[PDB]
Order: C-alpha cells, then sequence, then structure tokens
C-alpha cells in the first residue's frame, strides 16, 4: 500500500535515464504495473505498462524510445529512457494498473540544453 | 483562504478547472467515454470486463472438473436411499469416463452422503449449459437478448429405479418408451422450449434401461444468464455439501484430504462465490453505462458562451457513466486477484496452480468433455488469467481518460451546485 519513484533528474536534450519504483508487495504481486507522467499544463498521462509475466506495452508517444521491466522478487519497476526530448519533461509516477487510489510523490525529470 | 494560493499548491487542479470551462474539452472526454464503454461493454478479447466475467465462469466449471468424479451419488427421485439404482449423466467428467455415474446404493443421500438425484440433475444442468456456452463463445457484455441450444442426455438402469419415471416430466403414464413432452421453462426470466424424450433401449447381451433426452432451445447466453448458473454449480455443491473420495495419480502435484465433504473446500468455494457476486455487479454497471450515454455534444446556449455554472445539467449523468466504467473495471481486477495464484497459499494455492488452472485432455476447444478431464480444470483458467491481465494493461490510456472524465463532471456537479 506504498509507492515510491527514483532516478529523475536534469539531462540533455538526446539523454537518457533510468527511473525506478519501489512498490510494496500487496500493490505489486500478481498485478499489472506501470509508468505515468504529469506535464506542466496538462494532466496525467498513461505511458507505459507491463504484465506480470514481464509483457510491456507503452502509450505512442515514448515507443521505441523507452522500456519498461519489473523484476518480481524484489517488488520493483523500472523504466529506461533513451532519446529524450523536451516534450518528455514531467513529473513521472508508478502504480499497478488499476490504479492504487494514493500517488507516491514522482520522480521530476527535465530535459534541456 | 483563497483559490490562488489552493492552484498554487495543486496545479493539476487549476488545469482541471480550465478543462471544465471548455465545452471543446468536455466533449473530448466525453468522445472517450463513448470509447471506452465501447471496449468494455461491446469488445470481448480487449475487455477486462469480458474476460473477468469469462474467469469467473471458469472458474466454477473448473472446479466440478477437478471433483466432480469423486464426488458420490446415488438414490431415488424421492432423494432417498435405493436398492440399485445406476444413474448416469452424459458429457460429465468422470473417473476415465465422458459420464459420471451415480450408483452409490443404499446409503442415504443428503449432508456428508452421496448427493440426491434431483441436486445432481440441477448441477448436471448447469453445467452443460454452461459447457455450451464456453464452447460457442460468450458474448460481448452489451449483447444479452442472445441465445443457444443445449441438449443432454442421461440414462436410469437397475430395479426401482425412478429417477427416469415419466410422470417426472409430465410424460403419459407409459409413456417411457417413444414418449415425449414440449413444455416452457423460465430461466433468469426468459421463455425457453424445452423438449423432453424418452426412450428404453434393451441391449441384447445386458440390462435394460432408460434414456432421457433433455433440448433447451432458446437459452439465454447473457452474461446475467450465465452467471446465474455458474452460481447455480457452486452453491448446488456447496449446500448438498456431498461425501467426496479422490484418486490420486503417484506423482505430480496431490490432492489433501483424500477424502470428505465438498464443502470442506471453503477457501475454493468461498473464493468462486466472491468472483461470481464481483462479477455480477460488475455485469450490472452495464445499464447504467448505456442510460448515461455521452453522445450528445454541450455547449452554451444561443450562441452565448459556456457557462460551466448554469450549461451542465448533463453533468450529473456524465459522472455517472465514468464512475460506473471505473467501477467495472475495478471489480473485473477484483475477481482476477480472489483466484491469482501469485497471491495465494497453502492449500488452497496448490488447489489452483495443481488443478484448477492445468488440463489433462488432448489444446482442446474450450467445453470439451473427455475421458481424461477428471481431477483437471480444463477451464482455460490460466490463458484466462492471462488476458485479463493483458486486457488491463491495455486499458492504461483508457482508465486515465475515465479519471480525467469523472474528474471534469465533479467539478461541473460542483458549480452546478448552489
Ligand atoms: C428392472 C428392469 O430394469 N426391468 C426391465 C427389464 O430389465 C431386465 C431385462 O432387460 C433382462 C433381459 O436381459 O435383463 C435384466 O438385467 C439382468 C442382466 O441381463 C444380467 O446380466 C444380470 O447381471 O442381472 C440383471 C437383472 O437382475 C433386466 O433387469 O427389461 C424389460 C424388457 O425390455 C423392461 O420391460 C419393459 O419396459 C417397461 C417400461 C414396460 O413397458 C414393460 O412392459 C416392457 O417389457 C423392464 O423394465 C421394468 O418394467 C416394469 C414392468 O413391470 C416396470 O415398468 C418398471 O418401471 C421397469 O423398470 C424401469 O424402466 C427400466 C427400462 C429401467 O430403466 C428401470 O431402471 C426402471 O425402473
Amino acid at each position: 500500500v506504498q509507492l515510491q519513484e527514483s532516478g529523475g533528474g536534469l539531462v540533455q536534450p538526446g539523454g537518457s535515464l533510468r527511473l525506478s519504483c519501489a512498490a510494496s508487495g500487496s500493490i505489486f504481486s500478481g498485478n499489472v504495473m506501470g509508468w505515468y507522467r504529469q506535464a506542466p499544463g496538462k494532466l496525467r498521462e498513461w505511458v507505459a505498462a507491463i504484465t506480470p509475466q514481464g509483457v510491456p506495452n507503452y502509450a505512442d508517444s515514448v515507443k521505441g524510445r523507452f522500456t519498461i521491466s519489473r523484476d518480481n522478487a524484489k517488488n520493483m519497476l523500472y523504466l529506461q529512457m533513451s532519446s529524450l526530448k523536451p516534450e518528455d519533461t514531467a513529473l513521472y509516477y508508478c502504480n499497478r494498473l488499476p490504479n492504487y487510489r494514493s500517488w507516491g510523490q514522482g520522480t521530476q525529470v527535465t530535459v534541456s540544453s | 483562504e483563497n483559490l490562488s494560493k489552493l492552484l498554487t499548491r495543486y496545479s493539476t487542479l487549476n488545469t482541471l478547472i480550465k478543462l471544465s470551462a471548455d465545452p471543446s474539452a468536455i466533449n473530448a472526454a466525453r468522445e472517450n467515454l463513448g470509447a471506452s464503454a465501447k471496449n468494455l461493454i461491446g469488445d470481448t478479447k480487449n475487455s477486462p470486463a469480458y474476460q473477468a466475467v469469462l474467469l469467473a465462469i471458469n472458474a466454477a466449471v473448473g472446479f466440478w472438473n477437478v471433483l466432480g468424479y469423486a464426488t458420490q451419488c446415488g438414490g431415488n427421485a424421492n432423494g432417498q436411499e435405493s436398492t440399485s439404482s445406476t444413474t448416469i449423466f452424459n458429457n460429465e467428467p468422470g473417473y476415465r469416463s465422458t459420464s459420471i455415474t451415480c450408483s452409490l446404493n443404499r446409503y442415504k443421500p443428503g449432508y456428508y452422503g452421496p448427493m440426491s438425484i434431483e441436486n445432481f440433475k440441477k448441477l448436471n444442468e448447469a453445467y452443460q449449459i454452461l459447457q455450451t456456452a464456453l464452447n460457442k463463445g460468450l458474448p460481448a457484455l452489451k449483447e444479452n437478448n442472445g441465445t443457444i441450444n443445449v441438449e443432454y442426455t442421461y440414462t436410469c438402469s437397475g430395479g426401482g429405479n425412478t429417477n427416469c419415471d415419466p410422470s417426472l416430466f409430465g410424460i403419459g403414464g407409459d409413456g417411457r418408451n417413444g414418449g415425449s413432452v414440449t413444455k416452457t421453462q423460465t430461466i433468469d426470466g426468459k421463455q425457453v422450449n424445452t423438449t423432453i424424450s424418452s426412450k428404453v433401449v434393451q441391449p441384447p447381451h445386458s440390462a435394460a434401461y432408460t434414456e432421457i433426452t433433455n433440448a433447451l432451445n432458446g437459452v439465454p447466453d447473457s452474461a446475467q444468464a450465465l452467471l446465474a448458473q455458474a452460481s447455480t454449480l457452486i452453491n448446488t455443491i456447496n449446500t448438498a455439501c456431498p461425501y467426496f473420495s479422490v484418486t490420486n495419480k503417484s506423482g505430480g502435484p496431490q490432492m489433501e484430504p483424500t477424502r470428505g465433504k465438498l464443502c470442506g473446500f471453503t477457501e475454493e468455494i468461498s473464493a468462486i462465490q466472491k468472483m461470481i457476486t464481483d462479477a455480477q455487479e460488475l455485469v450490472n454497471q452495464t445499464s447504467v453505462i448505456n442510460e448515461h450515454e455521452q453522445s450528445t455534444p454541450v455547449g452554451g446556449n444561443n450562441g452565448k458562451p459556456f457557462n460551466p455554472f448554469t450549461d451542465a445539467s448533463f453533468a450529473q449523468g456524465m459522472l455517472a457513466n465514468a464512475s460506473a466504467q471505473a467501477k467495472m473495471l475495478n471489480l473485473a481486477h477484483q475477481v482476477g486477484q480472489t483466484i491469482n495464484p501469485d497471491n495465494l497459499t497453502g492449500t488452497f494455492k496448490n488447489f489452483v496452480t495443481g488443478f484448477l488452472a492445468t488440463c489433462n485432455n488432448k489444446g482442446s476447444p474450450p467445453g470439451t468433455v473427455t475421458t481424461q478431464t477428471f481431477a483437471s480444470g480444463c477451464a482455460y483458467v490460466e490463458q484466462t488469467i492471462t488476458n485479463l491481465n493483458n486486457s488491463i494493461a491495455h486499458f492504461g490510456t483508457q482508465e486515465q481518460q475515465i479519471q480525467q472524465a469523472e474528474n471534469i463532471a465533479d467539478t461541473l456537479v460542483n458549480f452546478g451546485s448552489h
């Protein structure tokens, strides 16, 4: 019943980043998990998801740049981001799907030169 | 204090208000609701709702395939002890058999005894209807005037065996050889035509038997109606609570205990009852969504700018539609979580991974009974969990859109009050 993201920071366009999410077992075990983001001026947006058996799917805006993965032994969700753009600047959040209704603090990602 | 300071701390709220004032953002969210409703109640493979309904039904059918063969049953039509009655039900998952034989004589049907024939008939009818349905494919949740034909047979032999007497079915006193009756029968408030026929067979070198044929023409295949059948299946089992004696294969996962009473499987049965209950609650959201459809576009009137405080009488409906879609989505996930073996322990886990989510036929189509169906689920429980999951993952954007729509509408209903 807890979620906690890290690994964000300021990068250069073209740059790349690896985000992590530590989730409690009650949230994570046996559940589809996913990443989200909230860009300035916009509402939270779904970005990616992955089934317990590790099958991933992505929003069209990130397909082919980002890769979501999960480690089922440590209740950890990862997002690996390449070819970052300024459009990808946002607060990034992790949750199960469907969503547990209290979000974590998120991790800020900013992209700029 | 005031709003500026409040929006300095909560900017997604500021963005929510901006949207709530803009008819084209509202109309976009209303379109999204139209599309996600279609994903939930019009689609099959992609609908988490469809998959959850399907899992709930499959888990009940599979429970019976696992233990049906080991379940004692017997006696006569009055529910009492028989001297020599053998009553066999076809297309059921028996020990090395595509029938189940109910021939436990002398012992008295009842709790922690043989299931009575009356109770087995109820259980059997339900199992045949579900299996025929699963074979043909469940329809989408919105489609609920579909029908199917179901046909099943059973036999009675032995002196004293009253379980195929013509008077049970309304057939002439005799009757029993060639007689037939066609009659309505109510199933989930719908009118089904039912034909019941009897013949006597005298095979050349062994005992005479009576064969009863039931033809149900127009059984409803809607989600609501099929979940009532799955409920009838699992409750008939739980309430008759008969004696069972299992046969383990040496090696591979094993069933404990080897004997007892079926209602003794309390977690397995409670989980399946919960799943059905949750699926039924979820299917009941269908009507709420249809009633509150969002296809009409909104704006100011008389070409006047849109006023979020006066022009938003549609918001209550928009909010009820979105809340209902989100309730569907969450009950669907809940169904899956009740049975998913990643979060189970002890004897319940080993029941699901070891038996329910396996199949010993041969992947043969859904609803198939073979001489090897017994002591396995053969209801695609693993694939159904996997597909429920995949659908939920592919519902990521829609789930967000539904939450944004619920929030836009809540905001307008608030403005609207006062
Ligand atoms: C008790 C019974 O089943 N009676 C049948 C009778 O059965 C005989 C017969 O089939 C003989 C011939 O081989 O074999 C007997 O089985 C032997 C077996 O052969 C052996 O291997 C050995 O191991 O043991 C057993 C038995 O000890 C059977 O028991 O078959 C006749 C002939 O066709 C049935 O008679 C007719 O059908 C009925 C409906 C009437 O229309 C008659 O007039 C027909 O000739 C006879 O059935 C019983 O008939 C009486 C008539 O007094 C009642 O009508 C009673 O209800 C009938 O039993 C009912 O219906 C039968 C078909 C069966 O389903 C019963 O379970 C049911 O109660």
